[PDB]
């Protein structure tokens, strides 16, 4: 068989500059080989085939090279409206389709801070007898983001829960929700429920923070 | 030699074959008999041989055969499921393959039904995948129905072209024909022997 | 003009027999060269089977023997059907056309936006919803954000939009956790101008798909 | 340190084809004389299947032609596969070890704890559950009791701890009421000292097994 692999997984792209992701390959081929583009959530489509004669749809950007085991995918910048992820395809003769895995792309936008937000849990929740206490990070660069709860002043660890979002295609800040989780028992033991967030853009760590029981 | 997709057909006749030097010329990369094993060729009688000649890449050899599938085999060339005769191939990188690619062996990739064994299709009409009639023009699921190999000597074995050669022994009805030699000894004199002549 | 539904996915335990059917428009199946995608989360692409248009059939022979394609000419759907699990095919799969673009080479050039299919049996359950009011721990000078935590389902295709698809600008959906428990959960959060923390419609809806599940819940200040 | 554990039971329809799964821990399956034992509700026990350590299987003749015994050498899994039921093999079934304890006899001398298969079809349905509030008419001198009542369900096996397993003293489940609507019912109370009628946790954690419902609820004095 034929197995290709791609170097360069995710690296980092500035805006105004270039790029170029690098894959090869077992025992040669020729011009059998399309290259990918899949946005983080859609499906995938092909800007590329054979080698290189872009796609009807595809900018002037997106150039690709080489033919015999080394093929170089290549653009004069990373526009914002990338971050996806690419894939390499080849195929035979013989039923067979062997993706490469593929890498991500990124970017560098400028030092942004979160604005932060936390939420109490809802009356509807306590009656069912567990207490979810949210707190939001909204839009930032840096994901190297730390969420600290706290508990009357106790470091929380081991009860949260975080996700973050995919670098937005507009503003390419960073999203991320920190969930912590108690029984509405251990709920009405403490007053104080504080979230305390430490990022690059704060000079020193942000907590927002609220009193259980305190319209 | 011929395309893939109107491969040759000579029909050879009245003759003296001589299967070993085929059989042990130790030139072909593939040699396999199927309704009667090689050794047993240059021993027995039909009445007509055909040879079907083409080229194809290296790995789609394996498609010359009594029930496969694959576009080759599908729509190129088929081979009946009670087959008799042999196949050979050989690779022929340094004849076919030209740098910059051999642009002129081509073969068929879209067909409305798969072909009866023995059967061929020259045609050259616009294929028509979806339902919107196609009207002679291309377009969407409008497709020209041939590609091309392009062959470069710098491919990997597998996407070499092979040159691919299946005689088919066929026995009609009728009350003989070509045959393998007849070796013969010497004739000795005056000694009371066992003859045959 | 030329985008094809797929109609399955849905849990199931291991050793199941569902099917899915990729319906098409704009083109013949019966004359193109379908074939079925898979990829695992979080990894990359892998192919799964193809079929010629005269019949013939193939396998990515690590779901051979367990998988089948067949196709409706008359109804233009194209029918996997899979049966016999092993608890690892949990993907995102989608359909192509294998079409030529070029004197030599094809490619696949139009694709169908995937479905999900999981399995582990742990049967399912629909989602429950709070709102997450918009406070002034949330609020900071021109903006305040508010949301919706929609918690505890196991079938993971769920969505919540903001006003039936209104508010696009701030709505931003989590990505769902997986606890302890064994059940998703996610929250969705959107900015809005702190001027008008309840002065405008702000509900969201709660779909759950595999389920019938469909609630709007309406978010607003604290008491 | 050596219990098996046999997954299946669940309802059915009579004409089903469901199989168990006997889990073994301790011991090879493959050099052993497993059995199965079942019980019908309320009566006495009977025999139905036995396998030899090389590959003989035998039946209690009247369940014979319908049952089959397999078992996985390399997974150390015990199966009774069951087919073509006549709906009066509902019991609650246990798996069994036949080892020799002697120079001359032998004997079952470890068990499974036993899981219940039930048939009938009439499907399945989960439980309501209300708080039974403790009360001054419940309440006598130093104690008051409190409960919790879970009804109108089919799947037979249910189950209602208190305080996720906390109390164990005066914790007493009562024994399930079938009612003529077909479905079952039960209620499940505790006694607690009446200087404690809200001052502690008592939460019933309901747990259905067949389905997938698992809430908590709390009781505390009325109103």
């Amino acid at each position: 068989d034929i197995q290709m692999t791609q170097s360069p997984s995710s690296l980092s792209a500035s805006v105004g500059d270039r790029v170029t992701i690098t894959c090869q390959a077992s025992q040669d081929i020729s011009n059998y080989f399309n290259w990918y583009q899949q946005k983080p959530g859609k499906a995938p489509k092909l800007l590329i085939y054979d080698a290189s004669n872009l796609e009807t749809g595809v900018p002037s950007r997106f150039s690709g090279s080489g033919s015999g085991t080394d093929f170089t995918f290549t653009i004069s910048s990373l526009q914002p409206e990338d971050i996806a992820t690419y894939y390499c395809q080849q195929y035979d003769n013989l039923p067979m389709y062997t993706f490469g895995q593929g890498t991500k792309l990124e970017i560098k936008r400028t030092v942004a801070a979160p604005s932060v937000f936390i939420f109490p849990p809802s009356d509807e929740q306590l009656k069912s007898g567990t207490a979810s206490v949210v707190c939001l990070l909204n839009n930032f660069y840096p994901r190297e983001a730390k969420v600290q709860w706290k508990v009357d002043n106790a470091l929380q660890s081991g009860n949260s829960q975080e996700s973050v979002t995919e670098q937005d295609s507009k503003d390419s800040t960073y999203s991320l929700s920190s969930t912590l989780t108690l029984s509405k028992a251990d709920y009405e033991k403490h007053k104080v429920y504080a979230c305390e967030v430490t990022h690059q853009g704060l000079s020193s760590p942000v907590t927002k923070s609220f009193n259980r029981g305190e319209c | 030699f011929a395309s893939v997709y109107a491969w040759n057909r000579k029909r050879i006749s009245n003759c003296v074959a001589d299967y070993s030097v085929l059989y042990n010329s130790a030139s072909f990369s593939t040699f396999k008999c199927y309704g009667v094993s090689p050794t047993k060729l240059n021993d027995l009688c039909f009445t007509n041989v055909y040879a079907d000649s083409f080229v194809i890449r290296g790995d789609e050899v394996r498609q010359i055969a009594p029930g496969q599938t694959g576009k080759i085999a599908d729509y190129n060339y088929k081979l009946p499921d009670d087959f008799t005769g042999c196949v050979i191939a050989w690779n022929s990188n340094n004849l076919d393959s030209k740098v910059g690619g051999n642009y002129n062996y081509l073969y068929r990739l879209f067909r409305k039904s798969n072909l009866k064994p023995f059967e061929r299709d020259i045609s050259t009409e616009i294929y028509q995948a979806g339902s919107t009639p196609c009207n002679g023009v291309e377009g969407f699921n409008c497709y020209f129905p041939l590609q091309s190999y392009g062959f470069q000597p710098t491919n990997g074995v597998g996407y070499q072209p092979y040159r691919v050669v299946v005689l088919s022994f066929e026995l009609l009805h009728a009350p003989a024909t070509v045959c393998g030699p007849k070796k013969s000894t010497n004739l000795v004199k005056n000694k009371c022997v066992n003859f045959n002549f | 003009e030329v985008q094809l539904v797929e109609s399955g996915g849905g849990l199931i335990q291991p050793g199941g027999s569902l099917r899915l059917s990729c319906a098409a428009s704009g083109f013949t199946v019966s004359s193109n060269y379908m074939s079925w995608v898979r990829q695992a989360p979080g990894k990359g692409l892998e192919w799964v089977s193809v079929i010629y248009s005269g019949g013939s059939t193939y396998y990515a022979d690590s779901v051979k023997g367990r998988f089948t394609i067949s196709r409706d000419n008359s109804k233009n759907t194209l029918y996997l059907q899979m049966n016999s699990l092993r608890a690892e095919d949990t993907a995102v799969y989608y359909c192509a056309r294998e079409g030529p673009k070029s004197i030599t080479g094809t490619a696949f050039d139009i694709w169908g936006q995937g479905t999900i299919v999981t399995v582990s049996s742990a049967s399912t359950k629909g989602p429950s919803v709070f709102p997450l009011a918009p406070s002034s721990k949330s609020t900071s000078g021109g903006t305040a954000a508010l949301g919706c935590l929609v918690k505890d389902y196991f079938p993971e295709p769920v969505t919540v939009s903001w006003n039936s698809g209104a508010l696009t600008s701030g709505v931003h959906t989590f990505p769902a956790v997986l606890q302890s428990s064994g059940l998703y959960s996610l929250s969705s959060v959107v900015t809005v101008p702190s001027s008008s923390l309840g002065t405008q419609t702000y509900i969201c809806n709660v779909n759950h798909k595999p389920s019938n599940t469909k609630v709007d819940k309406k978010v607003e200040p604290k008491s």
